């Protein structure tokens, strides 16, 4: 079987997809964890098609995902979850969804004045996010985003920095030719040779790094046949149940990507659509009818010697 | 005994208890420096 929850794992290469081939580079860098976790609070408060819509784009209903993503993220110092529901103090908000919004990790709910002071929301909002991502997400909000007519804004941030159990030894660190789709590039390459998870399926190849409190890194390398290419769920499952002991010599280059994001296009082709449109149904969030603005994403990674570190957030934008 | 060089764009998969915390398609490596 797969190491990932089935649902979450199509979710997220279903989009994964559409996010590589929207882009010129294939490049993408994103957290499934945290647009999942605000498309299934969405869910918990959306009725009729606008529930369906998500709960389709999701595979399940939200409540067993968002106990098995809360799980996910707790217990460990190595990473840390926070979700928050921004709201104008017009909006009254349904003690069910108070309820569904408290039993997030490090969750709130907390009172915003878009109307009269738009842009010291949006400082509020990006500070703590900054908190929560240990500074590395400091602007998730860019300039111009929190504008007086909207009433709400609902948040994750995520921060998780793994350790590998066997870092690589800084000395072995060396340069060498990385294929990018931009040329050939020197780049520095990090080496280590022991024995790990390896498994191979349809021209595909992959090794797992090992890494504490629970954390585990796949890197997938596609068949030379296409370079391009993107796995798919049925694909990684499969590589994750062929995965077998295997000494290994490794060599991976340091990196480190960022990326910002506006997901509505790609979750509206997705299926997603009257989330995004006046025909909405939040009833379950307020009986002041609320809907999806905008949806931005930013997600940053970096693996080195000694591990992989990455923060990532999500904001839901709402209008009236 | 098997050789695994990351040398041309590849994937990457941070995972815990069954969730993707980060998922990735890495094509133009920069480097952040040593760690």
């Amino acid at each position: 079987g797969g190491f990932l929850r089935d649902d979450h794992l199509e979710f997220a290469l279903h989009l994964h997809r559409r996010l590589a081939e929207a882009v010129p580079d294939g490049e993408v860098i994103w957290s499934p964890y945290s647009v999942a976790c605000a498309l299934g609070v969405l869910a918990a408060g959306a009725r009729a098609t606008t529930r369906t819509e998500l709960t389709t784009l999701l595979g399940t209903d939200p409540a067993p995902l968002l106990a098995a993503l809360d799980r996910a993220v707790t217990d460990s110092p190595d990473l840390a979850s926070r979700t928050v529901l921004w709201v104008s103090a017009d909006v009254p908000v349904r003690s069910s969804f108070r309820a569904t919004m408290h039993d997030r990790p490090d969750s709130d709910v907390r009172t915003a004045d878009f109307r009269t002071n738009p842009e010291g929301v949006r400082a509020t909002v990006n500070a703590d996010i900054a908190d929560a991502t240990r500074g590395m997400i400091r602007e998730l909000l860019p300039q111009g985003a929190v504008t007086p007519d909207l009433r709400a804004i609902l948040t994750n941030a995520l921060w998780a920095k793994a350790r590998w159990t066997t870092p690589f030894e800084a000395h072995l660190t060396r340069e060498g030719t990385f294929r990018t789709p931009r040329g050939p590039k020197r780049v520095p390459f990090m080496h280590r040779t022991k024995t790990m998870p390896y498994a191979t399926a349809r021209g595909w190849r992959m090794v797992t790094l090992h890494a504490h409190d629970e954390l585990a890194v796949d890197v997938l390398l596609p068949p030379g046949t296409n370079a391009a290419a993107v796995p798919t769920a049925p694909l990684l499952t499969a590589l994750h149940r062929r995965s077998a002991s295997t000494s290994v010599e490794l060599a991976l280059p340091r990196f480190e990507l960022t990326q910002p994001h506006q997901l509505v296009e790609v979750l509206a082709e997705a299926g997603v659509r009257t989330l995004f449109t006046a025909s909405a149904d939040l009833s379950g969030i307020s009986t002041v009818p609320l809907y999806v603005d905008t949806v931005i994403h930013q997600a940053r990674l970096r693996v080195d010697e000694r591990g992989a570190e990455g923060a990532a957030a999500t904001a839901a934008m709402m209008l009236l | 005994t098997i050789r695994f060089s990351v040398d041309r764009p590849f994937h990457i998969v941070v995972r815990r208890r069954g969730a993707i915390l980060f998922l990735g398609s890495i094509a133009d490596p920069h480097d952040p420096g040593p760690a």
